[PDB]
């Protein structure tokens, strides 16, 4: 990352994959991924009721 | 007032923006600070040259 | 005279830091990340 010497300021792209790879670390969305399988188990469990 | 939550969340990002516009109007006067101080070195030189 | 340590090893990790966070703050102020840009 930098300005090249042919004069371009580019970002390099190593800190653009580390940036990614924070997003696939933390946005990523696990915790999403759990929040929303307790989404799915909620609705379930009302529809469910819902059965009955 | 329910709708006025969203609408005070609003003023709450304004409140931001303002808080943004005022820490760059004390960043410009801290560059006024400065500037002005030479300013007055400059026409401090210039009344040491007339007296 | 003397010659102090001076840590490459602190400043390469800050550079990596720096470089590192560079690109993070997406909020709304941004002057700041602008600012975090000219460092």
């Amino acid at each position: 990352g930098g300005e090249l010497s042919s004069g371009d300021k580019v970002n390099g792209l190593e800190p653009q994959v580390k940036t990614k790879y924070d997003l696939m670390e933390k946005s990523n969305m696990r915790k999403s991924i759990k929040e929303l399988d307790e989404k799915i188990k909620e609705k379930r469990q009302r529809i469910e009721q819902l059965k009955k | 007032v329910s709708s006025q939550r969203a609408l005070q969340t609003a003023l709450e990002a304004l409140s931001l923006s303002f808080s943004d516009i005022g820490i760059r109007m004390v960043d410009a006067e801290s560059a006024l600070n400065h500037l002005d101080f030479m300013w007055l070195s400059v026409l401090n030189q210039i009344t040491e040259s007339q007296i | 005279l003397s010659y102090p340590d001076i840590n490459f090893k602190i400043f390469s990790q800050g550079v990596k830091n720096i470089s590192h966070l560079a690109q993070f703050k997406t909020t709304g102020v941004e002057v700041l990340q602008e600012k975090a840009l000219r460092v």
